[PDB]
RNA sequence: AUAGCGUAUAUUAAAGUUGUUGCAGUUAAAAAGCUCGUAGUUGAACUUCUGUUCAGGUUCAUUUCGAUUCGUCGUGUGAAACU
RNA sequence: GCAUUUGCCAAAGAUGUUUUCAUUAAUCAAGAACGAAAGUUAGGGGAUCAAAGACGAUCAGAUACCGUCGUAGUCUUAACUAUAAACUAUACCGACUCGGGAUCGGCUGGAAUAAAUGUCCAGUCGGCACCGUAUGAGAAAUCAAAGUCUUUGGGUUCUGGGGGAAG
């Protein structure tokens, strides 16, 4: 039964090759419903040569408690990254009975929350993307992460932890601030995750302009989505 | 005073250009245009409005405008006044017969 | 005094009364508001009925297909307008008084819908709709009163959401004209389909 | 503790769903429809479900049956028996004003058209 | 960590109120704090009255026996135990006056 | 009291572009308000703005366009050799690409860049970004 | 880790755990019970703004010109600001 | 901390100002004024309640929670004592930012009666307080400020730096 049966109409779109381009989806904010919508764009060929390669990562894996007339009932919550070295990144965290399952779980919870890390340069606009355009901050409970731009070679000067998460991101040089708890490592990896998430939400002035006005992808190909549905 | 704004959305959006005058940005995002603040990757509460041109004589056109609404402005239960304004400004909210 | 098809409409949205509101004024509806009333009864502006009727048909126009648009509502009153507004405009519709808490965010609901655009009759009854189209990116059109979470609603219908007399002509009037734009009519052509049918009923 | 399981129920809801028109009043009769209208394993239970099927008739009598659906049967020939009207309840031509009314309208400037207005002692 | 706003008392500007001696224990009570409860109380039961009104004397305005007056005060502590203001639930604990 | 209405009327106006304020009104204005608001307005962060003639110390309404991120003063107005600015641009600045970090001269006020320009600079006024 | 490697003690960083940058202060440690008040610290707004023209570079832009090559110069405009 | 009437004595906020004066100011070590109770010294006063105490009862034990009495105090004049979960456990001055009615004091328009040191409608300064809500804050409880702090800096005073020993 590994036939993909779409739900949505992003999905749908999707599995019938239209609008290609991930980004594509992130740009009208499409709500990613669906876990196969990025098996998609990641092709389980195994050129084993690009960076494209996305990149499943499980990270932390623990018991929790409820404590029930005379029963500890223990169940598992477990934290996946997904990631291609390129650009984009996915934090997710599942908890359940039997541990593979948590994880399973967490990797699909990882897929729907994918983000995209807008990358950027520190100085003379080179040709790469090192850092990231300007510094950022990720916040969780009580953890504190800052992200800051930097030279090329200084790569990544942070935590085992969010150190982790940034390679996912296919940032290559930045200097971390970490504020308060990080024993917390969910909270840290939700941090790094939504710091590099508030890349795009910074307004910066290379930005600035106005918009290329452009139709939403349903009003665009409208008449297909009742093609297959009938 | 018009004067700020219609210079605003003057000239083209365009994110990082390096030397090599190359767009790198991944993709150029959407700009909420009453507040021009960036409209997420995953912004749930931010809409595009899809409003419909017409033809001097109650016909409709295969032509539509659209309206981009961020997430907060639509919160505040602006939207309502905000749309009806950027269809001023777009000279259309006021319909005439 | 645009042509009589303005002058007409006005008679008959004044005939609904529609321009008539609680004693309750939302600080966010105040624009829409017109003549506060001694009796204490507060005035909606017609203008800006008649003015957002226009636009919540041409959204409702821009629309490529007509089941993507959603109309919803709770009361008594606009469930039989409702009705046949989504059946003349061919828009989805339910009649479950229910909101059913997930049909826009949970895909296995048995009422799951992704409308892209949404007409709900009053910010309070349907709330909840509402909450939902949040989270899916759709906007919405309302038929708001002078009480009513302005919030989280891009096109305001100012009318008395209570007479059906009022709702369902407002509803009809939008259809009469989503019909004109979609060229289903003639923009001067009367239509044949009174007011009425979308007056809600209580037979014994 | 006379209730029913919820099957129970589910089972008269939808038999009386569907063959509405046939069932009587009489329970045996009815009894004997809902054994050749479908699998009820039980004997048993069949009459459970007939029984108070059976009540549901009798509430239906009534008309106010929460949970259940009489289309064609009923709800529709609802519809044929409501629809003929004459003249629009609403008077296009002569159509009334108050002081409130004119009051917003008179700063609208719409003030006076085709509507006349109405003064009360 | 807090519990209430008002913490069961109403003073609001003030730095201190008069103490009163409760209506049940005696113990002494901030005012403000304190429950209450004027009542009307009647003099005789229900179907008691009856049998004092047709051996009853005096002329009938029709106005019965005089009606009891009770000005009631009790202090926390013992107000809940007599049943007056059960021990209310979360949210419950904002609503005045059900 | 009140005291450096720059910062005054700064904050004032960074809740404005904060909470979407269309336009803003500042109370007390100076010379040194209106200086930084011309610098912020030449180098595009601000609109058209207007001052109304308060017979006391003028008002002013400066309308947002929806680019300022951050507008702030600071606290002493330290000094600052030429040779004190890295330590301030990375310090102050989220970047090295939205160098706006205003100083006083003698040579006037001048953006944090262009006090490398005119070659001086001194004390430390204000940034915005 | 490796001709090196443990250990003890003082000391640096991790210590935004002594904090000007950069902490905390309802409940976790922490606003004084409250007022007056010289030292100290901190202090509203105004005083040639501005315009025109010339010039030297500077940059940046370029439906563009002359040179050179493995990346620069000269020329023209506009512009800004400097002077 | 302050609630019987009335009369004096000096004082205070807020509102109202097309009045003057024009930086006179914010906060503060020193240094002072206050500061329920309880308590202290020397006199008053002594009704009620009552620490200590004397008794009953209750208990396995009760010089404790109930009950009967009772001294100091509780009241006052004049001295002295300064602490209290002296609590909003949230320093003062200042500017901003969500919605909403209801309040207390002052003022300004208006309407009805009536021509009331009244009532209502509408404003609005200033004062307790509440309701709803935040793509703002937090560890959370919760906070319209406990908000405008990693996008880390309006002015100033005091305080803390694992716990127990210990104030
Ligand atoms: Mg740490
Ligand atoms: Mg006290
Ligand atoms: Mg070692
Ligand atoms: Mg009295
Ligand atoms: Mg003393
Ligand atoms: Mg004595
Ligand atoms: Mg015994
Ligand atoms: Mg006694
Ligand atoms: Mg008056
Ligand atoms: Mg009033
Ligand atoms: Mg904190
Ligand atoms: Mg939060
Ligand atoms: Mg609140
Ligand atoms: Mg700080
Ligand atoms: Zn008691």
């Amino acid at each position: 039964k590994n036939d993909w049966q779409p739900q949505t109409k992003l999905g749908r779109l999707v599995k019938y090759g239209k609008i290609s381009s991930l980004d594509e989806i992130f740009k009208y904010s499409i709500p990613i419903k669906e876990p196969e919508i990025i098996d998609h764009f990641y092709p389980k060929n195994k050129d084993v040569q690009a960076e494209h390669k996305l990149m499943e990562e499980v990270l932390q894996i623990t018991p929790v408690q409820k404590q029930t007339q005379a029963g500890q009932r223990t169940r598992f919550k477990g934290f996946v990254v997904v990631g291609d070295s390129n650009g984009h990144i996915g934090l997710g965290w599942k908890v359940a009975k039997e541990v593979q399952g948590a994880i399973k779980g967490a990797i699909t919870h990882a897929k729907l929350n994918m983000v995209p890390v807008r990358k950027g340069y520190w100085g003379n606009k080179i040709a790469n993307a090192h850092t990231i355009p300007q510094k950022i901050t990720g916040k969780s409970g009580s953890v504190r992460i800052r992200l800051v731009p930097a030279p090329r070679g200084t790569g990544i000067v942070a935590a085992p932890i969010p150190k982790k998460v940034l390679q996912f991101a296919g940032v290559q040089d930045i200097y971390t601030s970490s504020q308060g708890c990080t024993r917390t490592r969910g909270n840290f990896l939700k941090a790094t995750y939504y710091a590099l998430a508030n890349t795009y939400r910074y307004l910066t002035p290379d930005f600035w302009g106005k918009p290329e006005d452009n139709e939403l992808p349903f009003e665009t190909f409208s008449e297909f989505l009742h093609t297959k549905a009938q | 005073m018009n004067s700020g704004r219609a210079n605003q959305r003057s000239k083209p959006m365009t994110g990082l250009i390096n030397d090599k005058k190359e767009k790198i940005d991944a993709y150029l995002p959407r700009k909420c245009d009453w507040s021009n603040k960036l409209i997420f990757s995953n912004d749930q509460s931010s809409v595009q409005i899809a409003i419909a041109e017409v033809g001097e004589n109650g016909q409709a056109t295969g032509s539509k405008t659209n309206v981009v609404l961020c997430g907060s402005v639509r919160s505040k239960g602006e939207a309502h006044i905000a749309l009806e304004n950027i269809l001023r400004e777009r000279g259309l909210y006021p319909i005439q017969e | 005094m645009a042509t009589q098809r303005k002058q007409d409409d006005i008679k008959r949205l004044l005939a609904s009364n529609c321009h008539q509101a609680t004693i309750n004024l939302n600080n966010q509806m105040k624009r829409y508001i017109s003549h506060k009333g001694v009796n204490g009864i507060h005035y909606i502006n017609i203008e800006e009925t008649w003015q957002k009727i226009k636009l919540a048909a041409r959204v409702i126009a821009a629309v490529q297909h007509p089941e993507d648009v959603m109309v919803v509502c709770s009361r008594i009153y606009g469930q039989r307008a409702a009705i046949k507004f989504a059946g003349y405009t061919h828009c989805k519709s339910t009649s479950s008084s229910r909101w059913t808490p997930g049909t826009l965010t949970n895909y296995q609901t048995l009422k799951y819908e992704e409308p892209r655009v949404l007409i709900v009759t009053d910010p309070r009854s349907d709330f909840q709709a509402i909450k939902e189209a949040s989270y899916v990116n759709i906007p919405v059109i309302a038929l708001c009163d002078s009480d009513s979470p302005l919030a989280y609603v891009d096109v305001v219908i100012p009318c008395n959401n209570r007479s059906t007399e009022s709702i369902s002509m407002i509803y009809w009037m939008i259809a009469r004209e989503v019909k004109i734009l979609r060229g289903e009519l003639s923009k001067d052509e009367e239509w044949e389909v009174m007011v009425d049918l979308f007056y809600h009923k209580t037979l014994p | 503790g006379r209730v029913r399981t919820k099957t129970v129920k589910r089972a008269a809801k939808s038999l009386i769903e569907h063959y509405y028109s046939k069932l009587t009043n009489d329970f045996h009769f009815n009894k004997k429809i809902l054994s050749e209208v479908a699998q009820v394993p039980s004997k048993r239970l069949r009459n459970k479900i007939a029984g108070f099927a059976t009540h549901l008739m009798k509430r239906i009598q009534k008309g106010p049956v929460r949970g259940i659906s009489l289309k064609v049967q009923e709800e529709e020939r609802e519809r044929r028996l409501d629809y003929v009207p004459e003249k629009s309840i609403i008077d296009i031509e002569k159509v009334t004003i108050d002081n409130e009314t004119k009051e917003m309208l008179k700063k609208l400037g719409y003030q006076n058209i085709p509507g006349l207005v109405s003064a009360s002692a | 960590p807090v519990k209430r706003r008002n913490a069961g008392r109403s003073q609001k500007n003030r730095g201190h109120t008069r103490t009163v001696p409760c209506t049940n224990c005696g113990r002494q009570v901030a005012k403000d704090k304190a429950v209450k409860r004027y009542t009307v109380r009647d003099m005789v039961d229900p179907s008691s009255k009856r049998d004092i009104q047709q051996k009853l004397a005096f002329e009938n305005e029709k106005q019965g026996i005089p009606k009891l007056y009770v000005k009631l005060q009790y202090c926390i502590s013992c107000a809940i135990h007599s049943r007056v203001v059960r021990v209310r639930c979360a949210e419950d604990r904002r609503i005045r006056r059900p | 009291v009140k005291v450096n209405i720059l910062a005054e009327c700064l904050k004032d106006l960074v809740n404005a572009e904060k909470m979407g304020k269309k336009q803003v009104l500042l109370r007390p204005v100076s010379k040194v308000v209106l200086k930084f608001l011309r610098i912020m307005q030449k180098n595009g962060y601000i609109g058209e703005f207007e001052v109304i003639d308060d017979h006391r110390s003028k008002k002013v309404v400066v309308e947002l366009i929806g680019r300022i991120n951050k507008c702030g003063v600071i606290s002493p107005r330290y000094d600052v050799p030429l040779a004190d600015f890295e330590k301030w641009t990375n310090n102050i600045l989220p970047s090295r690409q939205f160098g706006n970090v205003v100083l006083t001269t003698t040579y006037g006020i001048l953006t944090h860049e262009e006090c490398r320009k005119r070659h001086t600079g001194g004390k430390i006024l204000g940034f915005f970004y």
